[PDB]
RNA sequence: UUGACCUCGGAUCAGGUAGGAGGACCCGCUGAACUUAAGCAUAUCAAUAAGCGGAGGAAAAGAAACCAACAGGGAUUGCCCUAGUAACGGCGAGUGAAGCGGCAACAGCUCAAAUUUGAAAGCUGGCUUCGGCCCGCGUUGUAAUUUGGAGAGGAUGCUUU
RNA sequence: AAGCUCCUUCGACGAGUCGAGUAGUUUGGGAAUGCUGCUCAAAAUGGGAGGUAAAUUUCUUCUAAAGCUAAAUACCGGCCA
């Protein structure tokens, strides 16, 4: 039993994408998530999973409903901010 | 003649008798994903017991048919599911 | 290999230990005429008369488990089809 | 004769989604607002949201069509048709395997 | 229209994969690893080995197929391999020696299955005239058209054909994007890895004249 | 027997024509190596050099459509935001990791 | 390979000189039955089958049909007289047939037949 | 000819006329009891290439047994239980053959054909006394009906090796560490 | 009213049959675990031990839907060899045949499928002066002929009881 | 009554059984090694098993779903020696 970060194990292309991987030991790339919006994403995430089972169907689809919100406005705030880099 | 009294007489010693004594949902569940269509859905209703008399048969005999007519499909945990969803009331 | 002189052989009586005589054949195209049809093999006829033959090939191939019995079994069946329209 | 490669209407893939999405188990895309890509790479929405007093309505009376199953092309939850629930009826019984 | 190719000019083109009666199970692993990876393909199996070449012709009229891939088991040992475009197409037999499936946990590749794979052709395929054929047959087998909707559609994963000693080498890559340092491709495999002899090449559908003859073929 | 004139009449039958002048490597897809890779290849056996080897002629291939792939404009990167069906199952995933895990703590263990 | 009980599956030969004893009083007494007949009956000259033993020859299990037609003994009276038929057997070569006929000619040659009772 | 045409129904058994019969049989077999005596067989061709014959002596026995699953298969055929069944019914009679003629979607139908040993006539047909000699005590039970042999595997070939000649037998004989005097 | 045919039952009617025992060897069903792999889970132990049913002096198997690629062999069975080969396998532990060849012994047959149709020629029982009289079975098929390296039917001329 | 020879005459050969899909069990044996259970369900220039790259499934060898049968073989049991 041994840590898989210490562990050299290649990534794999499994159902969930490895998408783009970053050359092992240089330069990690750094995104910041500054923005209020992606902030309640990932604050809405971690309380989804603070809660856990819940025992109303409702209850869980407008849960879901609302951190789906939160990755529409966060979507729609990057849109805005690619087109303000494009102008400059 | 007719043989209706005697088919009276017959009916009432079995109701007097009487007295003194998930497949569907996997159908739906593979029609309803795309599994099989309308074609394969009659393919597999063309069976051993079709055609099968229900109209001018007795009663009796036909609870006996229907007793033993019972082909063995097989199911799934999703239909049960669906099935314990279904059947649970208020 | 060695170098012997082959013989003509008897005809063995075991060949075509199956069936081919006349009456066999009158006595099987009898029975069927008094039996009747199966539901599967009745369907393949409405198949042919209405004229999707590849449905009753597939249909055929389906219920059988062979490509050679299905085909054999579209031959009779269409020789059914046309015997009975020349009855009629 | 040369073969034209075309679906017939008796194909097992006479019709096949737009989804694009093979047999996932669709816990995957619950907390995505799409559901999948298109040939083109498009991802596609959900249709729309429920009504909570329509979700209790449907949970105290489930609809005729209702098999608790997701659509995997849309969000909303599949239903069966009224000729899909004849033709499943008919299977059941036995009475009609083909009309007329 | 219901050719399910949504695209300007339409590649119509049909695979049917067809076993034999003495198949072993690596060659039916074979076979279910190449109907992954085809997807306007349909699979079909036991086809008896008494039966005809131009029976398995009708076969694919039947499937209405315009490309059919035999797998005759011979000794249940040795797997041989035919390449046949099915209505009046040149057909192309060639001998399976070597084989590793999907299956094995040293592969370490895995892509959609489906999707558009870089066809990775060798240069002896664009000189040698048999291997111009054989290319032709092979570009329209694992063409996997156009606007054919049961594919996925982000490329992912390289089919490559390689001769070295007089033999076609198939390879099965998967493309892993890694951001260059101040984003390039690492192919890892996936899968099907199997030896292929080329045998013969025969101008009819099944029958029809001979072509080539491949005169260094040691049989088992 | 080899009748390269009727070979060339049958290829000519069956050609769908290829031209990057007419036809886009979205239809054809495919790449055509220059290299023989016969050279590339200096002994069969040794597998190690026949595994680079395809490798090399592979990642030629799939560099250059992909350079074709951004003159045209199909999408080519399968985002992080798309899950789909694998060619092979989630289960021979976990297999496979199951045993990348084991032999690198087999190793590092035997360090330790 | 001694994983199992070979103590409860191990059978030895003390008998050896005891069953060679038993088979030759067996013969004598079909000698004995048969007195004036020998004691096998008449046998065909057959090839191995297998590639590595072509070359040799060895005693089959019954005459050929057409051989015993050329050597002029009936079907029927063959076995009577001590001479194994085999009915699968086909002859597919001259020479083969022409020794098993030159086999029988032999034994009708040295062969005496008692007139019935 | 009778049994020819017989023979060719029974092949194209799922026709509509043998389909009603068998549907009516099988009500009957239904609301008779799980075993009962036939002097007459359902199938008589069926009967006669099986060895039936028209001889006081000879009875047919007609019996329904439970069909489906034992995921453990019970390897004994459902033909060998109605035997065996039928054994331990009349241990009198000695079980000559047996064929299935009905089935349904609990219960499948077999006739069994049956043979007296103590009666005279049977003692003196002599294709029927190899069955009066007392080796063939309860065949059902040590398996030596046709149902028996099948399940053996009493075949020729390569496909038999294991059992051509009995399974545990041949076990024993490969197992057996044979030692003679001069090794 | 009467008499059949079919089916289902009763009789302390007449004649027989099945238990149980034994189970060394034999034919089936059912079926473990310890152990080994210096841990253990697949595997092994083992298609074994226990349990259940069924015969004989032997049982079983047995006259190819076989072996084979031969210049062919020719029911089954047992020994030697094939051979620790092929083949399979946490490819570790390990498992593990068969053809051929030398032998011992050697034996082949009965049916269903045909119309005796110019003659049910077949068989059970009880009644006997024991020689031949009935009753019943049976045509929804008992005798004779025939069983596919065959045969039938005529003609034909030899040879056997 | 029987064996033959000849022929301008005939020559019937075993079905929920093979086979396909599937679960269990078993084997050295996914051409599923054999078997059992479930669904479907055959053919008559037929069917089975093999040979073969040789150019199309050519060629080889047998007839499954009825049955009998002594001898060579095992034997801690029975009657003895």
């Amino acid at each position: 039993v041994y840590s898989e970060k210490e562990l050299g194990i290649p990534q794999l292309n499994t159902v969930t994408p490895v998408g783009v991987t970053k050359p092992k030991g240089k330069k990690k790339g750094k995104v910041f998530v500054d923005d209020r919006e992606s902030m309640n994403t990932i604050l809405a995430m971690v309380e989804a999973e603070k809660q856990g089972q819940i025992e109303s169907k409702i209850m869980r689809a407008r849960q879901l409903e609302e951190i789906r919100e939160a990755r529409r406005i966060e979507a729609e705030k990057k849109e805005a901010e690619r087109k303000a880099l494009l102008e400059n | 003649e007719d043989g209706d009294q005697l088919e009276r007489e017959l009916d009432a010693m079995y109701e007097h008798y009487k007295e003194r004594k998930a497949e569907a949902m996997t159908l739906a569940h593979q029609l309803a994903t795309g599994e099989k269509t309308k074609a394969d859905l009659i393919d597999e209703g063309y069976n051993k017991y079709a055609f099968k008399q229900k109209e001018g048969l007795p009663d009796w005999f036909l609870e006996d048919e229907a007793k033993h007519d019972k082909p063995i499909k097989p199911i799934t945990k999703e239909a049960a599911q669906a099935i314990k969803e279904k059947l649970r009331a208020l | 290999g060695h170098k012997t002189t082959r013989r003509v052989l008897k005809e063995r009586p075991s060949r075509r230990k199956g069936a081919q005589s006349k009456r066999t054949q009158f006595v099987r195209s009898l029975i069927r005429e008094v039996a009747g049809l199966a539901p599967y093999e009745r369907r393949v006829i409405e198949l042919l008369r209405n004229g999707k033959d590849k449905r009753a090939r597939k249909f055929s191939k389906k219920k059988l488990g062979t490509f050679g019995r299905a085909k054999r079994k579209c031959e009779e069946l269409q020789r059914i089809i046309a015997e009975s329209r020349r009855a009629h | 004769d040369e073969i034209d490669p075309v679906y017939d209407s008796d194909d097992t893939d006479y019709n096949v989604p737009v989804n694009t999405i093979g047999n996932i188990p669709l816990s995957f895309y619950d907390s995505y607002p799409h559901i999948g890509y298109d040939i083109n790479g498009k991802k596609i929405m959900r249709p729309a949201t429920g009504d909570a007093l329509q979700n209790l309505l449907d949970s105290i009376e489930v609809p005729e069509g209702w098999t608790g199953l997701t659509d995997p092309n849309t969000g909303k939850p599949l239903n069966l048709s009224r000729d899909e629930l004849e033709l499943i009826r008919k299977v059941q019984q036995g009475l009609i395997p083909d009309d007329v | 229209d219901r050719s399910n190719i949504i695209a300007e000019r339409k590649n119509k083109q049909r695979v049917l994969v067809l076993s034999s009666r003495g198949v072993t199970y690596r060659h039916r692993h074979l076979l279910n690893d190449l109907a992954s990876m085809l997807p306007h393909g349909r699979k079909d199996a036991k086809f008896d080995t008494k039966s005809r070449l131009y029976e398995l012709c009708e076969l694919a009229e039947l499937y209405n197929c315009n490309n059919v891939l035999f797998f005759e088991a011979r000794k249940g040992k040795d797997l041989y391999m035919w390449f046949s475009k099915v209505p009046n197409g040149p057909t192309v037999k060639f001998y399976a020696q070597n084989l590793h499936t999907m299956e094995e946990l040293h592969f370490q590749g895995n892509c959609l299955k489906g999707s558009r794979p870089i066809l990775s052709f060798d240069a002896a395929f664009e000189q040698e005239p048999y291997l111009k054929v054989i290319k032709e047959l092979f570009l329209h087998t694992f063409g996997v058209p156009q606007g054919h909707k049961k594919s996925k559609p982000f490329i992912d994963h390289v089919l490559s054909f390689s001769v070295a000693d007089g033999k076609i080498w198939v390879r099965n890559y998967e493309i892993r994007e890694v951001e260059k340092v101040k984003t390039d491709i690492n192919l890892i495999e996936i899968g099907p890895r199997f030896v292929l002899t080329p045998i013969i090449i025969q101008e009819g559908s099944f029958g029809g004249p001979i072509l080539y003859e491949n005169k260094r073929f040691i049989s088992p | 027997i080899n009748n390269k004139e009727g070979l060339l009449t049958a290829l000519r039958r069956i050609q769908l024509d290829i031209n990057p002048k007419t036809t886009p490597f979205s239809f054809h897809q495919s790449v055509v190596a220059s290299k023989r890779t016969e050279d590339s290849i200096p002994q069969i056996e040794d597998d190690l050099q026949r595994e680079l080897a395809f490798m090399n002629q592979a990642l030629e291939a799939a560099r250059l459509g992909r350079s074709l792939l951004r003159k045209e404009g199909v999408p080519f990167t399968r985002p992080t935001d798309y899950f789909a069906e694998m060619v092979r199952t989630d289960a021979t995933m976990e297999k496979v990791k199951q045993k990348l895990i084991e032999e690198a703590t087999a190793k590092k263990a035997a360090a330790e | 390979h001694f994983r199992k009980h070979w103590q409860r599956r191990v059978r030895c030969h003390f008998d050896q000189p005891g069953k060679k004893v038993t088979r030759r009083l067996a013969r004598r007494a079909k000698a004995a039955a048969l007195a004036p007949r020998p004691v096998d009956k008449l046998r065909p000259i057959v090839r191995c089958p297998t590639v590595k033993y072509n070359r040799r020859t060895r005693l089959g299990r019954g005459f050929t049909l057409e051989e015993l037609k050329a050597a002029g003994i009936p079907r029927l009276l063959a076995p009577t007289i001590g001479i194994a038929v085999d009915h699968r057997r086909k002859n597919l070569s001259e020479e083969s047939l022409a020794a098993n006929v030159q086999r029988l000619k032999d034994y009708k040659a040295r062969l005496i037949l008692f007139p019935r009772k | 000819g009778a049994l020819k045409y017989l023979e060719e129904l029974s092949k194209k058994k799922q026709s509509d006329v043998v389909r009603f019969l068998l549907r009516v049989r099988c009500w009957e077999y239904r609301q008779l009891n799980v075993i009962h005596r036939a002097s007459r067989p359902s199938r008589p061709d069926k009967a006669r290439r099986l060895g039936y014959k028209a001889k006081q002596g000879y009875v047919i026995y007609r019996v329904r047994v439970r069909r489906g699953g034992r995921q453990l298969k019970y390897q004994r055929s459902l033909r060998a239980t109605a035997e065996e069944r039928v054994g331990r019914r009349c241990s009198n009679l000695r079980v000559l053959n047996s064929y299935w003629v009905n089935q349904d979607s609990t219960y499948k139908y077999y006739e069994v054909i049956l043979v007296d040993p103590n009666h005279k006539a049977i003692r003196r047909d002599p294709r029927i006394n190899w069955i009066c000699n007392p080796v063939h005590k309860h065949r059902e039970c040590r398996g030596l009906t046709s149902t028996g042999k099948k399940s053996r595997g009493l075949n020729k070939g390569h496909r038999f090796n294991k059992t051509r000649a009995g399974r545990r037998k041949t076990w024993k004989r490969h197992n057996t560490l044979s030692l003679w005097r001069y090794r």
